[PDB]
């Protein structure tokens, strides 16, 4: 098996546009994860917040939906609930709140682009142990 | 080759450090030479964590000791612990590695070229273990070095620039010390407290104040200790309880060492106001209680009446009694009730956590501390994964308090084993019979029998 | 000499820098091959068709994860030999089936018996008594009992201990959840014997190196020791009178006391041995069944013991579905054993 | 005093060091090989970085016939291309 | 003399059946308040609230455990580090419900061990010995002090120190793997080479002087009679027990001085158990063992599950399992 | 005085470092192996 420019295929946007992303790209977001999420969302779960994972089906029903690059890059620079409803910036890392989380501070949108990547592809990969918890270890 | 051999020395190789005990020249180059790998090490040591230092995460999530260090004396740092300004950590890094070549350079010099004893050439170098004045003197001389030392940091504190504090009101900051604890019923109270929880004897130090005050008075205590014995000689019940030997003063040295290396791995375990979480991560109780804290948060955020949440064995889910009363975190980290720190604070009232506090009061900004802490708890593996034991790989973090405590504690245990050896040792040579028992005069076979 | 036989038993027994002798033709060569499997296997050789686990350097593993692991359950008890009816010659086919489990089991086998004539061999030459090939029943007690007659009690081979620093661990932890095997009086007398084994290899090197005779100028007492002197090196009276205030007894028969150091972790060996050939057959000590019975009826009645029961049922449930493949288990989530949170 | 020569003789003799500078880095070049040119993986039947699943199975090849195993990894092999 | 000098000469005397010593007058009262309150305690002890959560748990005999299950049950959680002696406690019911006998045993058991450790030393100088048999003993010392000290003080609570029973001690062994994967902590291997090495060595050196002991009976008596306490002669002929060892492995493999031999008997053991107790005392603060799951990735990103894995999972049914009722929050942090 | 070259403990050396080197180079390629 391998990771094959299909795998590395995902949706863009909202429309059903797809992305196929280089292995680079790949290689990055897994590193952007690890440096600025994984503290709370090692793999696909919410440390701090368990009903919330990361898995695409979920991001699919958030609001705004959030199963596609542009879905999570806007999250990443203005996080809100999962209903849309409050913005939680200030608790939530996010470019605009990169004040009070540096290791926002030189995140560029490029590195949000990979993260976003990331975070669609690796259930790709691991189906349900993504998102899944010790259960799946 | 004068006693470099087992045949002269009386000495093995693997103990052949031994064979210095009586060339006051040659041990004055291996003390000079290892205090120049400590500076060397910490000189190194800085510019490696300088190296890798990236500014905007946390120190505690790059393996750094030394740096911690360096900002908890208000150098390179701003509110928030905020890192405003590497080149201090630089300065420290740069002077300790250049100075470390001039120690070696004495080491070296005495060590393999200088007079192999001194006695010959002076009479203020030269020493003999059993002059009791010349070591009273010499110990003297260093208490004198040492009391300096102590009121060099009162100095950082009072006159150059402050120091870091995790308490300052309205958030962490450097804070210039201008009131210090001189009062010594509360110096000395420390030192009487109970080591046992919700006491902590003086690891429960917990403002700058008392940490500065009592540097002042260690730092004249010292001065003032180094001066009488400069100018005494044991007193006769001194000279009838100790063994005077070189051996013997290396094990109450060995003793002294072991108990301080005990007390930092409390310290560093325990106390953030010295240990500062925001450079150190947050304490085993302080994430504990932050987990806590965050449930208590969200769940509240969602409809939860924190109050009166009777959890399943009967216990409050988020809120319970300590058992003398006070309002305290429940779940498992009840232990932990004794935890302060400056996020959680604002939230205590005189019968202890403070109900309507916690229903209109919680800050952002306790929030993201609280969710910080508990995901940044000191647990992960040898091989540096953060999490617990079953935790997968992704994230690389062991606190620097883990391993600071757990590095102390080996040390302090084998300084334990070291001071039990050398003690042994030096009352057996001293009596005559740490080579074996004289097979014409042993003792035993002079003692009536048990039965 | 005379004939052949003899000829050859002079060369087999001459006095060289690594001894031969007759047990050499049977240790050598299974020794140098179950230490050679093993070392290949670890390096090169894959678990994923047996268990579905990576298994070598080769692989990506490290010293302590790499195994030559067990073969698949559906082997049975085969000896899996390189041209049994399950390989058929393949080398290959037979890597990936696991032969290279037998192979080290048995090679190993015959080498410890190999080993232990080597100690009669060599007592009988050099006419001491055959004490150390006596001591060394209980090594081979442990080895058959855990490698062969346990995994011929269960279904398989695949039950019995992989040959692994992590596979080892996992065999530990599958006989607390599975057997019980704390609770087992045959295991705690081996315990006995290992510990108290430890105690006495550390009270008695300690005791003689605390009693020596000053029989040396040397601050470094090692040199002042002759093999061929008369006299003892330590003081016996000494060293008795000693732990007799101490400790209220002590040793005074040197004989004995090195007979004792034999006893008790050759004894606790072979009592882990018999309490592990009745796990072969799932005869463990499992339960009290008094306190079963009282905590059925009583919820309030808790112990130590019930408390190990419900994490031996955590470690069923969680680990038997990857540890077991051939079971093809699905424990959907919800039918998992868990507390509160957790 | 067995007889042969002492390993300290040997190993500090110039001659020692001119057969095993050659014969000690041939052996290790050779361990080398057998690894970079993949021929380990085909000596032993070790999968692979990218032969231990095929692109969209689901399950692990675990053998399930004694007898008919080998034929079983075969097919779990051609199951892959 | 005077009373206290004649007191003195008595407390030293190297002619006490017991010696009894300075390090003996700490230790004659603390070994035994510890040894009669556990004894009245495994016992006679109603059960003990150990995890702070309104849940006792029986240890003692008369409340329903035998000698495998019974245990003196560590104090409650929400005790925590907080010292608890009798006079704390409202009332002897609370005390005992609380967990207090736990308190009272360990710590005058760690403190007379402790003098016990010293009294070793005391002797061997009031005998002129040399001193290190004291030393030897620091290992299972340590080892006591890492489980009933360090990792409750680690930790936060007496409530996870090491229970006062047969069960209660694998409960102890068990969790510490699900927290910790002690198993694979390299000073808990160095441990295992300790104690199993420790046992092996002792069955050789056991076996080895008993194959050389020299001819000094007949076939009716035993053997042990031809060695006499006090004899100067060595009882065994060391250069045949060398020759058969040096046979058996090789040469240069054996020891022929005895001196070396038994430094190597006492240090092997010690150093291996100061390691197994400095990996219970580092674990204590939470620097874990070696922690490889899902260490093996394949091309695509399958994980390939190692041995490690198939350890992590037994954790893990450990974890979720243990105290059952007392954790509200995702994470177990202490 | 004069020693003979090949010996069973030359053989014994051999049969263990021989294998021992050779596996000491695999296990060095192995190290650079990317998935
Ligand atoms: C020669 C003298 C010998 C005489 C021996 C007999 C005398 C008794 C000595 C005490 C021995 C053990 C006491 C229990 C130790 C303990 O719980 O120590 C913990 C305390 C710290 O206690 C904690 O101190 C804390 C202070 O923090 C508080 O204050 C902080 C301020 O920033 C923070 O705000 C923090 O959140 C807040 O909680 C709290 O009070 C905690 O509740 C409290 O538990 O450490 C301390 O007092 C530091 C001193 C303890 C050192 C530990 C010694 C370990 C011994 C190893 C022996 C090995 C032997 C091998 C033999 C072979
Ligand atoms: C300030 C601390 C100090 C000082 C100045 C001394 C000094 C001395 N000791 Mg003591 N000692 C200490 C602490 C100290 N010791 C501690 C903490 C212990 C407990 C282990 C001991 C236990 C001890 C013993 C058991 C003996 C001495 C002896 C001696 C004498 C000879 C030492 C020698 O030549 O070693 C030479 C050095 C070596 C052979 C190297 C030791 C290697 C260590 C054990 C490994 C360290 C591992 C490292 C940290 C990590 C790995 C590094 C890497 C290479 C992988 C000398 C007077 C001897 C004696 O009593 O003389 C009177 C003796 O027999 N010491
Ligand atoms: C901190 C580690 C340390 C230090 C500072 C010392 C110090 C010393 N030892 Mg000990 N020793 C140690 C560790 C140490 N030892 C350990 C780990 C062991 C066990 C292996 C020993 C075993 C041992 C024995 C058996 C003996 C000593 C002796 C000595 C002394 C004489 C050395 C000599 O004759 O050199 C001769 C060696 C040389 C000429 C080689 C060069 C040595 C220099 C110092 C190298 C410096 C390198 C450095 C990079 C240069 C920087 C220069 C720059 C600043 C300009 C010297 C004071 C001897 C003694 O006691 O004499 C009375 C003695 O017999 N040692
Ligand atoms: C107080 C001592 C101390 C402490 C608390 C730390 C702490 C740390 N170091 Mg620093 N360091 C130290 C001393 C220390 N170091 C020394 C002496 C050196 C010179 C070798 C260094 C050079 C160094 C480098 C180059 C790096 C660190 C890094 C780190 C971090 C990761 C450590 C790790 O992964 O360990 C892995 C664990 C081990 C290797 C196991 C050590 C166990 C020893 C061998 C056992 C000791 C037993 C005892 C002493 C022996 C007694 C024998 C007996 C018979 C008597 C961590 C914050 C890393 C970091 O993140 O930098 C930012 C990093 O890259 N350190
Ligand atoms: C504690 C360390 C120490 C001690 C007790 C000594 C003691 C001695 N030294 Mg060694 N030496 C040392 C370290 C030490 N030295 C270092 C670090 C170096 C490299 C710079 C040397 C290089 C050296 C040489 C090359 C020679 C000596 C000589 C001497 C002898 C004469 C010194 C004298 O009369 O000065 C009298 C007093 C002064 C000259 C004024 C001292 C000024 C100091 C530097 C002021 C700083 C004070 C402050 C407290 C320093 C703190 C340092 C700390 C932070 C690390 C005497 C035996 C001589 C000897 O062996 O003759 C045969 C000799 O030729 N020393
Ligand atoms: C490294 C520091 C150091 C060292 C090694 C020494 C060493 C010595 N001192 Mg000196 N001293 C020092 C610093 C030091 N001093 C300082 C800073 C001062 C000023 C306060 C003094 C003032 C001083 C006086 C006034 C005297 C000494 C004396 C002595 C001698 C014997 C002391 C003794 O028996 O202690 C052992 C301690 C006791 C016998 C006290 C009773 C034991 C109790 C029960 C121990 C309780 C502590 C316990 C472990 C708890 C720890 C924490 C606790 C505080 C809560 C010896 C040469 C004596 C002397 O001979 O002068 C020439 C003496 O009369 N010193
Ligand atoms: C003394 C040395 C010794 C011993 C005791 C063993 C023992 C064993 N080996 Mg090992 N082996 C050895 C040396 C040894 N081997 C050497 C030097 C090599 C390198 C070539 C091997 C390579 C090896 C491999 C590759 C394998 C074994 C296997 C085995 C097992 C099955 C052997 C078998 O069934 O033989 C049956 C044969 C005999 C018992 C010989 C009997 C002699 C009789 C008395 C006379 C026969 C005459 C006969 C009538 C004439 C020919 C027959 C005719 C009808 C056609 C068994 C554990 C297998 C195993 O481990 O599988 C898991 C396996 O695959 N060995
Ligand atoms: C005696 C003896 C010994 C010891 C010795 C010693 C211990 C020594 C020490 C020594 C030392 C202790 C040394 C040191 C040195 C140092 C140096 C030489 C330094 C230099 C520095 C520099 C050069 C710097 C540079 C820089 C800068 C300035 C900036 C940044 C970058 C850099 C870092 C590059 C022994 C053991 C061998 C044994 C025998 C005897
Ligand atoms: C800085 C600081 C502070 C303060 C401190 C102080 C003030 C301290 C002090 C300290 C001290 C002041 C200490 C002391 C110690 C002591 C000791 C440690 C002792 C010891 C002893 C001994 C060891 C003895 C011995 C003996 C005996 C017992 C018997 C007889 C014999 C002999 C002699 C051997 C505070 C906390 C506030 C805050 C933070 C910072
Ligand atoms: C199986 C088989 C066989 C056999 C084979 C063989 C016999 C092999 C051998 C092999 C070998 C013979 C190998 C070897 C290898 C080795 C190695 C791989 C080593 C390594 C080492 C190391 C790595 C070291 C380490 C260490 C230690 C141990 C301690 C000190 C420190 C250190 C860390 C250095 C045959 C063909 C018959 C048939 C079929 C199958
Ligand atoms: C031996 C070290 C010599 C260098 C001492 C540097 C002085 S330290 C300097 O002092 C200032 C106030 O004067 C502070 O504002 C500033 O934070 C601090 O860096
Ligand atoms: C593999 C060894 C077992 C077989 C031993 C039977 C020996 S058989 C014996 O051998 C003698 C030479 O030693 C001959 O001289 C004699 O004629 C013959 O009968
Ligand atoms: O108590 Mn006894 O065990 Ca040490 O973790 Mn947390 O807490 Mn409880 O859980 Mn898991
Ligand atoms: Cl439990
Ligand atoms: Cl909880
Ligand atoms: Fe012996």
């Amino acid at each position: 098996a391998e990771l094959t420019p299909e795998v590395l295929t995902v949706p863009l946007n909202s429309e059903g546009k797809t992305i196929t992303l280089t292995e680079k790209q790949y290689l990055e977001g897994k590193r952007l994860f690890q440096y600025a999420c994984a503290s709370c969302h090692v793999g696909g779960i919410t440390k701090t917040n368990p009903s919330l994972d990361l898995r695409t089906e979920t991001l699919a029903l958030a609001t705004p939906p959030r199963d596609n690059i542009e879905g999570l890059v806007d999250y990443m620079k203005n996080p809100t609930t999962y209903d849309g409803e409050q913005e939680i910036a200030e608790v939530h890392p996010s470019l605009r709140s990169a004040d009070i989380f540096p290791k926002m501070r030189n995140l560029t949108e490029k590195d949000l682009v990979a993260i976003a990547g990331h975070i669609l592809v690796e259930p790709k990969i691991l189906g349900d142990k993504w998102g899944g918890g010790k259960v799946y270890y | 080759a004068t006693n470099r051999d087992q045949e002269s020395s009386g000495f093995a190789w693997w103990a052949g450090n031994a064979r210095l005990i009586n060339l006051s020249g040659k041990l004055l180059g291996a003390h000079v030479a290892h205090a120049g790998l400590i500076v060397f090490w910490a000189g190194a040591m800085t510019l490696f964590e300088l190296a890798h230092f990236i500014p905007e995460k946390p120190m505690y999530e790059q393996g750094l000791i030394l740096i911690p260090h360096i900002a908890t004396l208000g150098w390179g740092v701003g509110p928030g612990g905020e890192v405003v300004d590497t080149f201090p950590f630089f300065v420290v890094g740069v002077v300790h590695l250049i100075s470390s070549a001039v120690l070696g350079f004495g080491g070296v010099y005495h060590a393999i070229r200088g007079p192999e004893t001194l006695e010959e050439y002076s009479s203020f170098f030269g020493y003999d273990w059993k002059d009791k004045n010349k070591m009273t003197t010499i110990l003297g001389f260093h208490l004198i070095v040492l009391g300096i030392g102590a009121l060099l940091l009162v100095a950082k504190a009072m006159f150059f620039g402050g120091l870091y504090d995790t308490w300052a009101p309205g958030g962490g900051d450097v804070r210039v010390i201008t009131n210090p604890t001189l009062d010594p019923r509360v110096i000395f109270g420390y030192l009487l407290k109970s080591p046992f929880g919700g006491e902590g004897w003086i690891v429960s130090v917990n403002n700058l104040e008392d940490v500065v005050g009592g540097h002042i008075w260690i730092g004249l205590i010292c001065i003032a200790g180094g001066i009488w014995h400069i100018l005494t000689t044991p007193f006769g019940w001194a000279r009838r309880a100790f063994i005077w030997s070189g051996e013997a003063y290396l094990s109450y040295s060995l003793g002294a060492l072991s108990m301080m290396g005990f007390i930092a791995t409390c310290f560093v375990w325990f106390n953030n106001t010295v240990y500062p979480s925001e450079f150190y991560g947050p304490t085993g109780p302080e994430a504990s209680q932050a987990q806590a804290m965050t449930f208590l948060i969200r769940d509240q955020k969602l409809g939860a009446n924190v109050g009166s949440a009777q959890g399943p064995t009967g216990l409050g889910k988020y809120l319970m009694r300590s058992p003398t009363g006070e309002i305290i975190f429940g779940g498992e980290t009840m232990r932990f009730w004794d935890f302060r720190g400056p996020w959680l604070e604002p939230l205590r009232g005189p019968n202890g956590l403070d109900l309507n506090k916690i229903k209109n009061d919680i800050q952002p900004w306790q929030e993201r501390r609280a969710a910080e802490y508990m995901t940044h708890a000191p647990l992960g593996s040898l091989n540096s994964v953060g999490g617990v034991a079953t935790e997968i790989n992704s994230v690389n973090f062991v606190s620097p308090r883990s391993w600071l405590a757990t590095s102390h504690f080996v040390l302090a245990f084998f300084f334990l084993v070291g001071h039990l050896w050398h003690a042994g040792r030096a009352r057996a040579a001293a009596a005559g019979f740490e080579k074996g028992i004289d097979r014409e005069s042993e003792p035993v076979l002079s003692m009536p029998s048990l039965d | 000499e005379r004939g052949w036989f003899d000829i050859l038993d002079d060369w087999l027994k001459r006095d060289r820098f690594v001894f031969v002798g007759w047990s050499g033709i049977l240790l050598f060569p299974c020794a140098y091959l179950a230490l050679g499997g093993w070392l290949t296997g670890t390096t090169f050789v894959t678990s994923w068709y047996t268990h579905g686990l990576a298994s070598s350097y080769l692989e990506g593993c490290n010293f302590l994860t790499v195994a030559v692991s067990t073969p698949a359950n559906s082997m049975g008890h085969s000896l899996l030999l390189l041209w049994g009816p399950e390989a058929q010659g393949d080398f290959t086919r037979w890597c990936q089936l696991g032969g290279l489990w037998t192979f080290i089991a048995l090679h190993g086998a015959f080498g410890l018996i190999g080993f232990m004539l080597r100690q009669f061999e060599i007592a009988r030459l050099v006419g001491v008594r055959p004490y150390n090939a006596i001591a060394f029943s209980a090594p081979i007690a442990v080895f058959v009992s855990v490698f062969l007659i346990y995994p011929l009690g269960q279904s398989s081979w695949f039950f019995a201990p992989s040959f692994g620093v992590a596979a080892i661990f996992r065999f530990l932890l599958f006989f607390q959840g599975f057997h019980n095997w704390t609770l087992n009086p045959f295991h705690m007398m081996g315990v006995a014997g290992v510990l108290g084994g430890a105690l006495l290899c550390a009270i008695h090197g300690a005791t003689v190196e605390n009693t020596l005779f000053q029989d040396g100028e040397g601050a470094s007492t090692f040199r002042a020791f002759n093999p061929t002197q008369a006299e003892e090196t330590y003081s016996m009276v000494t060293a008795n009178r000693f732990w007799s205030q101490i400790f209220g007894i002590a040793f005074s028969n040197k004989r004995w006391l090195h007979f004792f150091m034999l006893f008790v972790p050759v004894t606790g060996l072979w009592m882990s041995a018999i309490g592990v050939v009745g796990l072969a057959l799932n005869l463990r000590s499992y339960d009290f069944i008094s306190q079963e019975i009282r905590a059925a009826e009583d919820p309030e009645f808790e112990t130590f013991y019930t408390k190990n029961l419900l994490l031996n049922e955590g470690i069923r449930a969680w680990m038997a579905p990857q540890d077991q493949p051939h079971e093809n288990f699905v424990f959907p989530e919800e039918v998992l054993p868990r507390g509160n949170a957790l | 005093t067995t007889g042969e020569r002492p390993f300290s003789d040997i190993i500090t003799s110039v001659r020692y060091w001119v057969i095993h500078s050659i014969t000690i880095p041939a052996l290790f070049i050779a361990g080398w090989l057998f690894v970079s040119t993949g021929l380990a993986y085909d000596v032993f039947g070790t999968p692979r970085p990218d032969s231990y699943y095929a692109q969209e199975q689901r399950s692990i090849p675990l053998v399930t016939d004694r007898f008919e195993a080998k034929q079983q990894v075969e097919t779990f092999l051609e199951q892959l291309k | 003399a005077n009373l206290w000098e004649r007191f003195c000469n008595w407390v030293t005397s190297t002619d006490n059946r017991l010696y009894v010593g300075w390090f003996g007058v700490i230790m004659i009262p603390t070994l035994l308040a510890a040894t009669i309150c556990f004894v009245i305690a495994f016992i006679a002890a109603p059960p003990v609230d150990i995890d702070g959560i309104r849940e006792p748990v029986s240890g003692s005999l008369l409340y329903g455990n035998n000698i495998i299950t019974g245990a003196v049950v560590p104090s409650s959680n929400a005790i925590g580090l907080h010292f608890y002696p009798i006079w704390e406690a409202a009332s002897l019911d609370e005390w005992l419900y609380n967990g207090g006998p736990y308190q009272l045993i360990i710590f005058h058991f760690l403190l007379g061990a402790s003098c016990y450790m010293g009294r070793q030393w005391e002797l061997s100088y009031r005998l002129g010995m040399r001193p290190w048999i004291c030393v030897a003993y620091s290992a299972p010392l340590a080892s006591a002090f890492a489980v009933f000290l360090i990792y409750p003080i680690g930790q936060g609570s007496f409530s996870d120190g090491m229970p006062l029973g047969i069960s209660g001690t694998f409960n102890f062994m068990i969790v510490f793997q699900a927290e910790h994967n002690i198993l694979m902590h390299p000073f808990h291997q160095l441990g295992v080479a300790g104690v199993f090495g420790g046992a092996l060595f002792c069955a050789m050196h056991g076996s080895l002087v008993t194959s050389s002991l020299i001819r000094e009976t007949t076939e009716t008596e035993s053997a042990n009679y031809g060695y006499k306490f006090g004899q100067e002669e060595e009882t065994y002929n060391i250069v045949a027990a060398h020759g058969y060892f040096g046979r058996l492995i090789f040469q240069y493999a054996s020891f022929n001085n005895s001196r070396s031999l038994h430094f190597f008997l006492a240090a092997w053991p010690v150093v291996g158990v100061w390691f197994a107790a400095l990996g219970i005392s580092t674990m204590a603060f939470n620097l874990n063992g070696f922690n490889f799951n899902h260490s093996v990735i394949d091309a695509k990103g399958n994980v390939i599950n190692t041995w490690a894995d198939i350890i992590n999972r037994a954790n893990l049914g450990m974890e979720v399992m243990h105290e059952r009722n007392a954790h509200n929050f995702p994470l177990d942090l202490a | 005085v004069s020693y003979p070259i090949f010996t069973v403990r030359w053989v014994a050396v051999h049969t263990l470092a021989v294998p021992t080197i050779f596996f000491l180079g695999a296990i060095a390629a192995m190290q650079f192996i990317q998935r």
